[PDB]
């Protein structure tokens, strides 16, 4: 009747990538007691029974009693000659020194060791091994590849590694104590309005703390000091009063501060994090946030002596690795031999015929796309045709590459994309063998130049070779010098043209003198965002009046895209302006590290900006885009890699997240190699904070081998036995050892002492997700927070979070740097594998759902509306409550105009929080453009329910009335403006993400959501009452 | 003047010589006395500046808009899910391949090993001449060595095999993504001249 009887037969009811596979060959977890074929250096095989966690001590000092009872006793030296050896799960034969080593740590392939003497005497440097486990893949893996460009990186750029550790000891040990522990500062000294006068016409009241004796008392010396006064002042101030008294006149005070003032620097009670130059108080971030929290600063004074104890010498060493023929002579249009593909995999049935596209690219192309006709289509692929490319050879730009592709009848197979100069400036020329690249799941379009240039590593794909026509000689491309001559010849050449001309578009005839129109609707165009694609009228308007260009430095990402590539004259001249370009902001500059300025000599300018500019604050919040920026660099060696190497080994802050940010896309091979050598060199360089990092990766090793366990095995049990099999295995020592003395990668200021195991727990989700609880073990505990917890996530892909958590970050410090306070909550949020990573838990925090299932009452009849506000008036009574609704208010206000400017993922009960002080924040963001309208708008993602609402207005009935909604309604009106006119950079935020495979930034389309959003081809009354408009309909009533 | 005639500009762009503040703008291979009177004409646009070919039921068009959705985003999940087979296969297959070059480095240590001790132990078969009690259990330690090797071999071999099988379903994997491919573009083109054909009605078509 329901059905109208139709049976589906079919139907039968019978029916997070992974795995990285663990501590043995096949096996996740080795068995708590094992055998261990033991091989002597007199060829005979004893069969050692082993406790998973002993060490080699243990297992030697065994063996070697044990071999007593075996043959030919007396062919063996005393065990200290002696050193065991095995095969490795990434099959190195890896000689093990380390004999305080476990088992169970030692990543084997089968349960086997090898006896022997160490060979290649320098036994400390076989301490690789440091690195190769840092990277994930050994160094001699490197050792072996052929590439003349890949060992010539490894060679050249401990240029910047030499220069790097130079600027170390420079003025030590406090230059290197500056390296370590680098002061953690805004970038502006300036403190906001809202900010100030939480003061008292500027003043904070701090705190010092001393230690005398044994370790144990300590002495609070409450100040009184200006904002705006430096840690040397307050260090004064300290011990004046510390040594006050009645047995000292005022004089004598003077001289027993001075020769004490100095032997002290201002730790921060809690973290390591350290106040150690010239900065006002206010400008550290620690006081920023204690003003804004309504804080008491709780500094320490630890002895200089004590620190520059603890700092071990870096010991920086050099590794065992230590005529032309211009381009502008060759005569011919540019032809490509294609021949043959074999790995073709296609159906004969479904599929008619197939071909290979190709074309020449320089970001966007400088020719007519041509193909090859649809031979022996499907059965064995060959044609054998040249494809004949109308752009003359002269005229190809330093950039250019090869992009191609095989289609079917019509879309497309696999691509691949080849630099048309090697990383030497030569022509390609001869015979090549690509193995392409499968299509994305978003990509339709044909031919995809935006992904990787380069060959696939997989063997087993599809192997398109194919060959470059040859001139004889190495055609190289042309000098500066020579381009210069080019330029100013085409300079000259162009002054004695006649009056008229078809299309004198390009060139000026108003010459020295230019209209007044046309000098305001250069600047009209300056003004617009990278995504307002610019008309050819245009492109050739500002490519002819391009001189004057340089009055506007910030119209130069424009002038740009408009030179045609395909016109060596243009491109020449262009070098010789950009070669002298004014020096531009960096939010404007990293515009020209994206996908569509491939070019060197812009590439080189824009980091030229940043090497000026761009500060080790700015650059650590922008840290991730230009990571993944390295991706569009033509060659291994290059500008932005020197820069980025160098500030990662001058400040081990940004160190730390530099290394995380690549070690994370380890696994994906398109930059397996780039990343894999640049942590190379970061890890050689960078001393003692390998270690360090060593220890935080065996950490993150042994958590992602236990969910994996729980992942698969222990799905279907109880979360009771689950739980009891965690606990259980964090006992054992090897993961006592591994978990226990380390520092937390979402920030390596807070260490992580004990495991307290009592709140250690796996959370509820299906993922199981590892909630882990650490002791805080500084000194002053206490005084920040006892108990540090994180939360681990094997399962979810994390870095939109980890995008859309900066992006927010941004729009706060946007917001309230111009005064105007909407307090976000963006958590901390790292990811540092194939789908895993590590949360920021923000204690008394809870899901309204939460809020509402404490607030239910009795029998099970429906939920109130005010149940938030009376359980959020329970938390806050008195001129308190005012205060927690204020910062509600403030934070509602920030977080409905982010969410709605993104579009991330509806928010429901859920995933929005709500903290016992009042202020509200979102959690589990999603996707984030409107990635789910690929099905089948211009969301509202946070609608307003009443709940929010009632709280906004302190409980009053239709409460959308209000003055104090009235308020609300206003700080999203200031703040959607506010971010407005800073759209620009959020556009090259986003833009510079495309070199990741994040499915939601596939290509600039997905981006081009936040421009309708934002609305930015309007005006801005417009968006004002559009953004009105949008939030009307989603919430039915409220805003005119 | 109401067939021709920048974010849904380009959405209709995509795939396909194509045309289509406060005039008018003409957009595939953007450019800026009137409307109808210039696009005949170039229907060659070099001569102009140096470096435009191709132009009833009401709710039973909508319930159309509900099945090729239901088709097209069943056939987007057969798709989704494939892909990750597909990497997955990859992945483990790449393992597998590690692994033979690991088993491959465990053999040559063994066989060395069998070649280590007759070497050492054929000086001590000779010197003295130990009798049958020393040589017995020197025999016994090299019967084991040999039958562990033949056990690694076929370790090995038992893997090579799940290569070219899973080998197999990998290349029968992209197989079937490239015959679902095309009809899944055809599926999603005409997805959207079926809504195209709708609108104004935009707030009716979510739950289709
Ligand atoms: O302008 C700068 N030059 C050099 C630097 F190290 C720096 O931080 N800023």
């Amino acid at each position: 009747s329901y059905y109208h009887h139709h049976h589906h037969h079919d139907y039968d009811i019978p029916t997070p990538p992974r795995p990285s596979s663990g501590e043995l060959w096949g096996i996740h977890l080795m068995p708590p007691r094992i055998l261990v074929e033991c091989l002597l250096p007199n060829g005979m095989i004893v069969t050692l029974e082993c406790l998973r966690e002993a060490t080699l001590i243990t297992i030697k000092h065994e063996l070697f009693k044990e071999a007593r009872k075996y043959p030919l006793h007396q062919l063996l030296q005393d065990e200290s000659s002696y050193i065991f050896v095995s095969v490795t799960q990434e099959a190195e034969r890896e000689e093990f020194f380390d004999e305080t080593r476990r088992l169970c740590d030692l990543r084997l392939f089968q349960p086997f060791l090898k006896v022997i003497e160490p060979v290649g005497n320098r036994e400390e440097k076989i301490l690789n091994r440091e690195i190769g486990f840092a990277i994930g893949m050994p160094v001699c893996e490197f050792d072996m590849v052929k590439d003349p460009e890949v060992q010539d990186f490894r060679r050249n750029i401990l240029n910047v590694c030499k220069e790097a550790v130079d600027l170390r000891d420079l003025n030590s040990p406090h230059s290197r104590a500056m390296y370590v522990y680098p002061p953690n500062v805004e970038s502006s000294p300036e403190l906001p309005k809202h900010i100030y006068n939480k003061l008292d016409k500027g003043q904070i009241i701090v705190v010092i703390w001393v230690i005398v004796s044994p370790n144990n008392d300590k002495q609070k010396y409450t100040l009184k000091i200006n904002h705006d006064c430096v840690p040397e002042q307050v260090i004064a101030e300290a011990i004046r009063k510390k040594t006050r008294s009645m047995l000292l006149s005022s004089e004598q005070l003077k001289l027993c501060v001075l020769e004490y003032q100095g032997k002290y620097i201002l730790k921060v009670c809690g973290c390591d994090e350290y106040f150690l130059e010239k900065y006002p108080l206010s400008q550290y971030k620690y006081i920023r946030s204690c003003i804004m929290l309504g804080r008491m600063p709780n500094l320490m004074l630890m002895a200089k002596e004590s620190l520059y104890s603890q700092l071990p010498m870096d010991c920086f060493t050099m590794p065992s690795y230590s005529s032309t023929k211009s381009l502008w002579v060759i005569n011919s249009a540019l032809r490509i031999k294609i021949l043959c593909a074999t790995y073709v995999n296609v159906n004969i049935r479904d599929i008619d015929k197939i071909y290979v596209r190709t074309g020449i690219y320089h970001g966007g192309e400088p020719l007519c796309d041509n193909v090859n006709t649809q031979r022996v289509p499907c059965s064995n692929p060959r044609w054998n045709e040249w494809l004949n490319y109308d752009i003359y050879i002269p005229d190809l730009p330093r950039a250019a590459r090869l992009c191609l592709s095989i289609c079917s009848v019509h879309c497309p197979l696999a691509w691949g994309n080849i630099n048309l100069f090697d990383y030497t400036d030569t022509l390609v020329s001869g015979k090549m063998a690509l193995n392409l690249w499968p299509v994305p799941h978003g990509l339709e379009d044909l031919l995809n130049p935006i992904g990787v240039t380069g060959s696939n590593p997989n063997k087993e794909t599809p192997c398109l070779e194919l060959e470059f026509d040859w001139f004889s000689s190495v055609v190289k491309f042309p000098d500066m010098s020579v381009i210069e001559e080019h330029a100013n010849w085409s300079v000259s050449r162009e002054a004695g043209f006649s009056y008229s001309h078809a299309g004198l578009s390009n060139r000026l005839a108003r010459d020295n003198e230019l209209r007044e129109n046309d000098k305001e609707q250069l600047k009209a165009i300056s003004t617009r965002d990278p995504l307002s694609e610019i008309t050819e009228q245009e492109k050739d308007f500002l490519w002819s009046h391009r001189h004057y260009c340089v009055t506007i430095p910030e119209i130069l990402p424009k002038l740009l895209l408009s030179v045609k590539w395909n016109s060596r004259d243009e491109v020449a001249q262009m070098y010789c302006l950009v070669k002298d370009w004014p020096p531009i902001k960096p939010e404007q500059a990293m515009e020209l590290l994206d996908c569509n300025y491939p070019d060197p000599m812009v590439r080189g300018f824009a980091v030229r900006c940043l090497e000026k500019y761009l500060t080790d604050d700015k650059l650590s919040q922008y840290l991730i885009q230009l990571v993944q920026v390295l991706k569009y660099e033509q060659y291994l060696d290059n500008l932005l890699v020197r820069f980025l190497l160098k500030k990662a080994l001058t400040n081990q802050r940004i160190g730390h997240f530099f290394f995380w940010h690549l070690k994370s896309e380890m696994h994906n091979k398109t930059v397996s190699q780039r990343f894999g050598l640049l942590l190379e060199s970061y890890c050689r360089a960078c001393g003692m904070y390998l270690k360090h990092l060593n220890r935080q990766v065996e950490a993150m090793e042994k958590l992602i081998n236990l969910t994996d366990i729980l992942k698969q095995e222990k799905k279907d049990e109880t979360q009771k036995v689950q739980m009891k099999f965690l606990v259980e295995q964090m006992r054992r020592p090897d993961f006592m050892d591994a978990l226990q003395g380390f520092l937390s990668p979402l920030n390596p200021a807070h260490q992580l002492g004990n495991l307290r195991l009592e709140e250690c727990r796996i959370m509820s989700s299906a993922k199981r997700p590892l909630w882990l609880n650490w002791e805080n073990p500084d000194i002053m505990s206490e005084l920040l927070f006892q108990n540090n917890e994180i939360i681990f996530k094997n399962g979810d892909d994390l870095r939109q979070d980890m995008l859309t958590l900066q992006i927010i970050r941004i729009m706060e410090n946007i917001w309230q740097n111009q005064g105007l306070d909407l307090r976000m909550l963006p958590y901390g949020c790292l990811s540092i594998g194939d789908c895993v990573g590590l949360i920021e838990v923000v204690r008394n925090s809870h899901t309204i759902m939460q809020i509402q299932c404490k607030g239910g009452l009795k029998g099970a009849l429906q939920f109130n509306s005010h149940t938030l506000h009376q359980w959020l008036k329970d938390k806050n009574k008195g001129e308190i409550y005012d205060a927690a609704i204020d910062l509600f208010t403030r934070s509602c206000a920030g977080y409905c105009v982010a969410t709605f400017i993104l579009g991330i993922g509806d928010r429901h009960n859920s995933n929005i929080m709500v903290k016992d002080d009042g202020q509200l924040f979102h959690i589990d963001f999603g996707h984030f453009l409107d990635h789910k309208k690929k099905k089948f708008r211009e969301r509202v993602p946070f609608v307003l329910t009443q709940d929010f609402l009632i709280v906004i207005s302190k409980g009053a009935q239709e409460c959308t009335k209000t003055r104090e909604f009235e308020r609300f309604q206003e700080m999203c009106y200031k703040a959607y403006l506010a971010i407005r006119q800073h759209a620009n950079l959020f556009i090259n935020l986003f833009s510079m993400m495309l070199g990741s495979g994040m499915p939601e930034l596939q290509s600039f389309d997905d981006i081009a959501y936040i421009r309708k959003t934002l609305a930015l081809d309007k005006t801005e009354q417009e968006a004002l009452e559009y953004f009105m408009k949008q939030m009307n309909d989603a919430h039915h009533g409220g805003w005119t | 003047l109401q067939e021709w005639y920048r974010e849904e500009v380009n959405e209709k762009l995509r795939d396909t010589g194509t045309f289509l503040t406060k005039d008018y703008t003409l957009t595939r291979k953007l450019i800026k006395s009137s409307v109808v009177e210039l696009i005949n004409h170039y229907r060659s646009l070099a001569q102009y500046n140096p470096k435009l070919l191709y132009p009833d039921n009401i709710e039973a068009v909508g319930k159309k808009l509900h099945e090729y959705n239901t088709q097209f985003q069943e056939k987007s999940r057969e798709y989704d899910r494939l892909y990750e087979e597909y990497t997955r296969t990859s992945q483990e297959i790449q393992m597998k391949r590690t692994a033979i070059e690991a088993f491959n480095e465990t053999i040559k240590i063994f066989e060395e090993q069998c070649q280590t001790q007759e070497r050492y132990s054929k000086e001590y078969i000779e010197k003295f001449k130990g009798n049958e009690k020393e040589i017995q259990r020197i025999m016994h330690n090299y019967d084991k060595l040999k039958s562990r090797i033949s056990e690694i071999i076929d370790s090995r071999r038992r893997l090579e095999e799940d290569l070219k099988k899973q080998a197999a379903e990998y290349r029968e994997i992209d197989k079937r993504m490239n015959s679902i491919k095309p009809d899944l573009i055809q599926l999603r083109k005409t997805r959207d001249q079926y809504l195209m054909w709708l609108t104004v009605r935009q707030k009716k078509l979510n739950e289709w």
